[PDB]
């Protein structure tokens, strides 16, 4: 079983988006009004699941083939790859990255999305990948398109991919979103504006990576994720 | 001051979080292996319990698109970190409240006692992280049991909460569902009866 | 018949791309080596066809419906509108605007396009519109995607739509391409780079136009087009 | 000095110009009305001819994806600008050399004479703009006929070309194609025999 | 035998010198006028000789001792050393670095060199070296002198050393020239100016390295050499 | 977009490239071991052949100072990357055209067939890199054999070259020099009959 | 992106709004023609009705200085835009709550049905704009009727309000005031039972 041998750097809650961000409307009735209580780190917060033995299917990170109904998805073919490190710059090997996203027109494969852009019979939109020894992960997919949503009267979410990352503990787990370099919708989005600092928004922007693209085939973006920094305990209970 | 690299900032999991992580509950086809709400298989050691609840927004309406992740010790108070679908007990699991299930549920065992960093026992508890559209960064809380009143009262984490009335919002109320021992635990996000949330 | 009353501002051949731009490889064998012969404007040059009487089908400008074979194309739905003026700022009414493009994955519907992204059964990629009295045109299409082409070993053209505008005369006619605000492929493309001045490159970039978008349905881009200035003759043959 | 709005810059038509302006020639479904290579219906005044040719690159190789738009006077030396599929004669038209048909063709009547701005008559001629992958800004040229050497020697435009050997590259050679008067105009983009191109 | 497991990032041909650079006279007749043809990387392109078992002499890297006819060469004694890394910064181990230069007066030990600065009886000017596991090489030699050549009427090459590096394949192979920090002849050379970008010329200037000099013995220069980055293939043929 | 560290820029090899890479050709004493022009020892498996050619500049004059590196598979279509002068066959070698030898020559065997990355066979060929004074960056080419026309016709690289007339410039012509199988492969750098060069 | 001229920013109407827009309400001499609270003269076609209500701030206190404006369809469901005191029915009026009268009233007819832009009929309704000191930019709401239950269930605009409990804040209650058919519509600006407000 898991041992309590690490502490995690504290979160900077003025860097992350706060809970109450009124232009993102649903945040109004879903944000606490009392202050969070701070508690020290114990074995509960410092351990978490390890997925090295989950049995991944062979196409799990390849969204051009894992849904497959006899053919390929329509849309821009792209590899989305990067590394996961901690704040000390140390790779985070064998971690689980999960990601889900729309199709080329912005439609999500879900009961409630009645957007009028159609479904793509060959695309499902889900991937998972355990990072290697070196913190690397990779997916293959199509570039999702933007979608309108019911926030203000003409709001468009920019193109995006949702990421879920586990890290070494429930203290490091994070859910975030990846945007795409140059999308002119990035700065008008209320969800992206829920992040107050413009340099915190830049880290959510995936950058075109020509170096990792397959010539005559697909482009590549690079997206690197930094999790809370991990350190050994020291001078504790004297 | 020394500055390290900054963490990647959080964004809301969104309304469609079920497609990437609650595959079944979105009624999309599953893969061979999914992480779900069955922490203990029927023959794992311990006292088998079913947990259930609802989540509320601050107007008192139901949150039907929330997604939860739980982490608890086994009945011996040990955290089981090697996640495997063959094990009898896994310390991690995921559940969700849907348009068709206003309620989440989890099947597990009552966790055993673990100590904090100073050596002091914590009352049995289950760590909960709550995600949903509208929540920009996830919410941390702990579910405790109403039948462990004495341990709950000497708990070094529950005792950091200043006001006694706030400590109650973390206490799941025992009940029974078809001969099986169940505990309810509602979460109020905002308002009157606001569940305590943590930062760690 | 047509009359000689107009003279057109001389094309600036340092603003348009030159004929030999070696990085764009097919220009090497297709560029003249002699100089062009400059000739004064006569009626052969200042006249041209007026297509006010062509018989436009009712979806000629609508790519979402014009190919039709069951449904809607898969892709970001956008409207592409703008105005066609001359260099003096005058509108150019009832002039012909033709456009064609690839589908959401970068595939052209043409026998010779062997790229592996697939064809979209509901999409063709051609439209025409005749500007209204004020010099306006609009199309409704899907954003197209980048395509790799064999110039250099990993060249990718940016997402683009081809344009063909007649104007008032064969002297003014032009064919060009529209690029999309923010696309990071633009500064890398040798076809974009055949234009030496960067301010000229800017004029090809459609801009996101949230004021023209239909909420809950499609985005809009604005693309205005400037044809050679037209003037009355003055003090000619004394 | 006074500056105006700059003209929009030109870009090559690309290898797929056909899908946009030669629907038929790229074997794709046509619309009702398409602007093509038959400038004259058979009931039209004038001498009916048939124009043809090939375009070569500087290596001597056929350019198989070029596209050409033509502008000309009818038999009476008048430009008919009101394009309509019903007119017996249209002053405008479009043709293309394809992979399947490596030579372009046009069906029209030989043009009547028009005057320059100074009032001086020009030899009968067709104004041609050429487009293709590889050509960043389109090429202007004029086609003249070999059996009109008295006019071709007086032409104020042919006489602007300094060197007479270059004037010959603008003169189409008379022939017959199943006894129907035809003229052949081959365009050499670069090199030995290079066609003259104009600027205006 | 050699296996097809790596791809190499494409060359930037606008960073490297273009073929036709007229001021370097000799390039006018030796540059091609057709465009190169891009071909995808195969086993023919991604493999190359490995020289680990080439029998090297004990002084093959020391030009102070490898020609020797009873003495030491005349000129400034210098160590030229550096690291060979690919564009990802990964060292290139056991790779063959060869170099050749003039003597201290600029005279080349070659039948066709007729310059009047005299030959140096103890100096050949050729050296080779296998980089170590960490990508380092060093040569010990004397600083070359400049020499006139017949390009323009008063052209002088700056002092330089020629260098060839094999790399892991025939796609990484590169011949280049090392120049010396602060030499005023460098911006006037038409061969150095065949490189259009000034940041690229900088990459060929070896910098004085006092920390590597042998006190009372010889100065040192540091020349690091970057080869095309190498990466594993991914998602190829599906 | 992601910039990596830029590649060191190339520079010409210069007139005296022989002194450092072709020791014997420049008539300077050699070392124990030299990478030279004999890729096969008399007992290596395969058809032994002799390779020869000349190099021409754009004015049809002879380049007498070029240097050439060759890379080819052995007779069983395999690349021998461990260079050792004791091998019966080395896949690499070097040669040169000198003020004395206008012609270069290489002694090796005919390569077997290797596949491209997609699994398709390529025709037997030998990869060449040409270096010289006036060349700022080296030129890459392939040498294919006229007696392999059927495999040449379906080579997928040879097939990337658009014009058929240009494919022939890469085809070496079978001859007999002192009753030994020889093929001549001349390189025209510039102008009429300009060899195809590649980028990869 | 394309930026247009920005609209002139709003400012609160301030406590004295009655002096410029509700002249009799503020006890000042009126002009000949005033835009007021009587949309229908008595001979107009339709069900005549009296609408009345009160406006509450977040503390449950009455807003005695509010100013409102209504826009509605006539009994056929048509909007009459040409405002004229001579007409029988006018689609616009104005009203106010004063320190004297804590309640506003309007005299008009029940609007008929109008379709949305896709052609799906909306329940009958009255558009309201609320102005007052303290309100930086006006609040847009809709008044609907309790007797149009069948139609309120299928309204596409009311079905845009996600929570059923909130749609009720938009429903006026049927009553009688002096033998006339009356609907009471109170507006809660803030707090418990807050009226839904729209953006468009
Ligand atoms: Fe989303
Ligand atoms: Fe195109
Ligand atoms: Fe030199
Ligand atoms: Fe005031």
């Amino acid at each position: 079983p898991a041992q309590d041998n690490s502490r995690f750097v504290i979160r900077d809650r003025n860097w992350h988006p706060k809970a109450l961000t009124p232009d993102y409307k649903t945040s109004i009735a879903r944000s606490p009004r009392q202050a969070l209580v701070s508690i020290p780190q114990s074995i509960s917060e410092t351990t978490g699941p390890n997925f090295s033995h989950l049995g991944f299917g062979a196409h799990d990170h390849d969204l051009l083939l894992n849904f497959n109904n006899g053919g390929l998805p329509i849309g821009e073919r792209i590899i989305v790859a990067g590394r996961v490190v901690d704040q000390y710059g140390k790779p985070v090997p064998n971690t689980l990255v999960e990601m889900w996203q729309a199709n080329a027109g912005g439609r999500c494969r879900h009961k409630n999305d009645r957007y009028l852009a159609p479904l793509d019979p060959n695309f499902g939109g889900v991937g998972r990948c355990l990072t290697d020894s070196d913190g690397y992960y990779s997916f293959r997919t199509i570039k999702p398109g933007p979608y309108p949503w019911r926030n203000g009267p003409n709001d468009w979410r920019p193109a995006h991919i949702h990421f879920g990352i586990s890290g070494p503990s429930i203290a490091t787990k994070l859910i975030t979103q990846l945007y795409f370099e140059g999308d002119p919708l990035i700065p008008m989005c209320p969800i992206v504006k829920s992040i107050a600092n413009p340099e915190a928004v830049q880290q959510l922007i995936a950058k075109l990576d020509m170096n990792n693209a397959n010539p005559m085939d697909c482009l590549a973006y690079r997206f690197d994720i930094v999790l809370r920094g991990q350190r050994k305990t020291h001078f504790e209970n004297c | 001051p020394i500055e390290l690299l900054p963490e990647t900032p959080s964004q809301t999991a969104g309304p469609y979080v079920h497609i990437g992580l609650a595959l079944e509950a979105a009624g999309n086809p599953t893969r061979d292996q999914e992480i779900w709400n069955r922490l203990a298989k029927p023959d794992a050691p311990g006292e088998h319990i079913l947990l259930l609840g609802q989540v509320y927004d601050g107007n008192g309406h139901l949150v039907r698109d929330s997604f939860l992740e739980v982490w608890q010790a086994d009945a011996n108070g040990e955290y089981q970190d090697a996640y495997n679908l063959e094990n009898a007990f896994n310390s991690f699991g995921r559940t969700a409240t849907t348009f068709d299930a206003g309620e989440w549920t989890l099947h597990t065992v009552k966790p055993g006692v673990v100590n904090n960093a100073a050596g002091v026992p914590m009352a049995p508890h289950i760590n909960i992280s709550l995600f949903a559209r509208g929540i920009n960064i996830h919410l941390h809380t702990r579910l405790y049991f109403d039948d462990e009143a004495q341990a709950n009262a000497k708990c070094p984490v529950l005792n950091l909460i200043e006001q006694p009335q706030r400590r109650e919002t973390l206490i799941a109320k025992r009940c029974e569902v078809d001969g099986k021992t169940a505990y309810r635990f509602d979460i109020r996000i905002q308002g009157e009866g606001e569940t305590v949330f943590f930062d760690f």
